[PDB]
């Protein structure tokens, strides 16, 4: 039984049709964050969905990615074992302190790019990355940051692109993906283009309450770096925004070659 | 900066809700 090896404790957090809660492994004493799923709330295909992302998990074992450690189907309930990361999202610490210092903003996307190279290496490409879903170790400056959610990732061969579907978060969609192009891997630096964008001063860098309107922006690649906030950014940090909010996926900045950037490596 | 001009940024769900 899921209960003989592992004991729930507190809540932890909340979905549609699941929680997150605190769990210890008896035998070994470790905690982990447990997400229990109810299956009986799934069809056939969105269980399947579910074993799609635990099998994805399975693959990915990287220092900024959250780690798997089991996968339990029981009767109406399916629990994920993950690595326990208290630090809530990137997302409420960007709101928190309203943007991250060029030092904390490197020291965090560098992180990112080793994460998403090591999916694109392994043949994963995640398609919904965004601050909402990268978890922060704790509230401290330097956190360590890790990659969740692989409920959306897709497998590629090799470098070869194919129409994987219409799908992500829309502030964050590549151009390609609004052209219903055939795409691969670099939709996910687009996303650290925008990820970027926000840690440096707390907003995006494509909005508009008309989502037809928000579409057209990001197509168009129709971002700027406004005064006076944007003043005081480095030309360096501008520049690798430039790189991979570059609508042309092939000019796009691959995450090998963001890490040789002399904004992450000339620190 | 973000907070003098008054932008906000909201968390946002994946199209596929």
């Amino acid at each position: 039984r899921f209960t003989e090896e592992y004991q729930l404790f507190e809540e932890l957090g909340k979905g549609a049709f699941s929680v997150v809660r605190r769990c210890v492994k008896v035998l070994a004493g470790q905690e982990y964050a447990a997400k229990i799923i109810n299956t009986k709330k799934l069809s056939a295909r969105d269980h399947q969905k579910l074993e799609r992302e635990a099998r994805i998990c399975r693959l990915l074992k990287h220092p900024n990615i959250v780690r798997l450690h089991d996968s339990i189907s029981e009767e109406g309930h399916h629990y994920l074992i993950f690595d326990l990361v208290t630090g809530g999202e990137l997302f409420e610490d960007i709101v928190a302190r309203e943007y991250y210092s060029e030092a904390d903003a490197s020291h965090c996307i560098q992180q990112i790019l080793e994460a998403v190279l090591h999916c694109h290496q392994m043949g994963v490409v995640h398609r919904n990355l965004k601050p909402e879903n990268l978890l922060l170790a704790s509230k401290l400056k330097g956190a360590a940051v890790k990659l969740a959610d692989f409920g959306l990732a897709i497998e590629v061969e090799g470098e070869q692109q194919a129409w994987f579907g219409f799908a992500g978060t829309p502030g964050y969609l590549s151009p390609e993906v609004l052209r219903k192009d055939p795409y691969g891997k670099p939709v996910d630096l687009w996303a650290c283009g925008v990820i970027l964008y926000i840690l440096l001063v707390g907003y995006p860098p494509f909005w508009d309450e008309d989502q037809h309107r928000l579409y057209k922006q990001i197509k168009a690649g129709a971002y700027d770096f406004p005064s006076p906030e944007w003043d005081t950014v480095t030309p360096e940090a501008k520049d690798l925004i430039n790189k991979m909010l570059t609508i042309n996926p092939s000019k796009r900045i691959t995450a090998a070659e963001a890490l040789k950037h002399p904004w992450i490596s000339h620190r | 900066s973000k907070r003098m001009k008054g932008f906000c940024l909201i968390p946002q769900q994946s199209i596929n809700e």
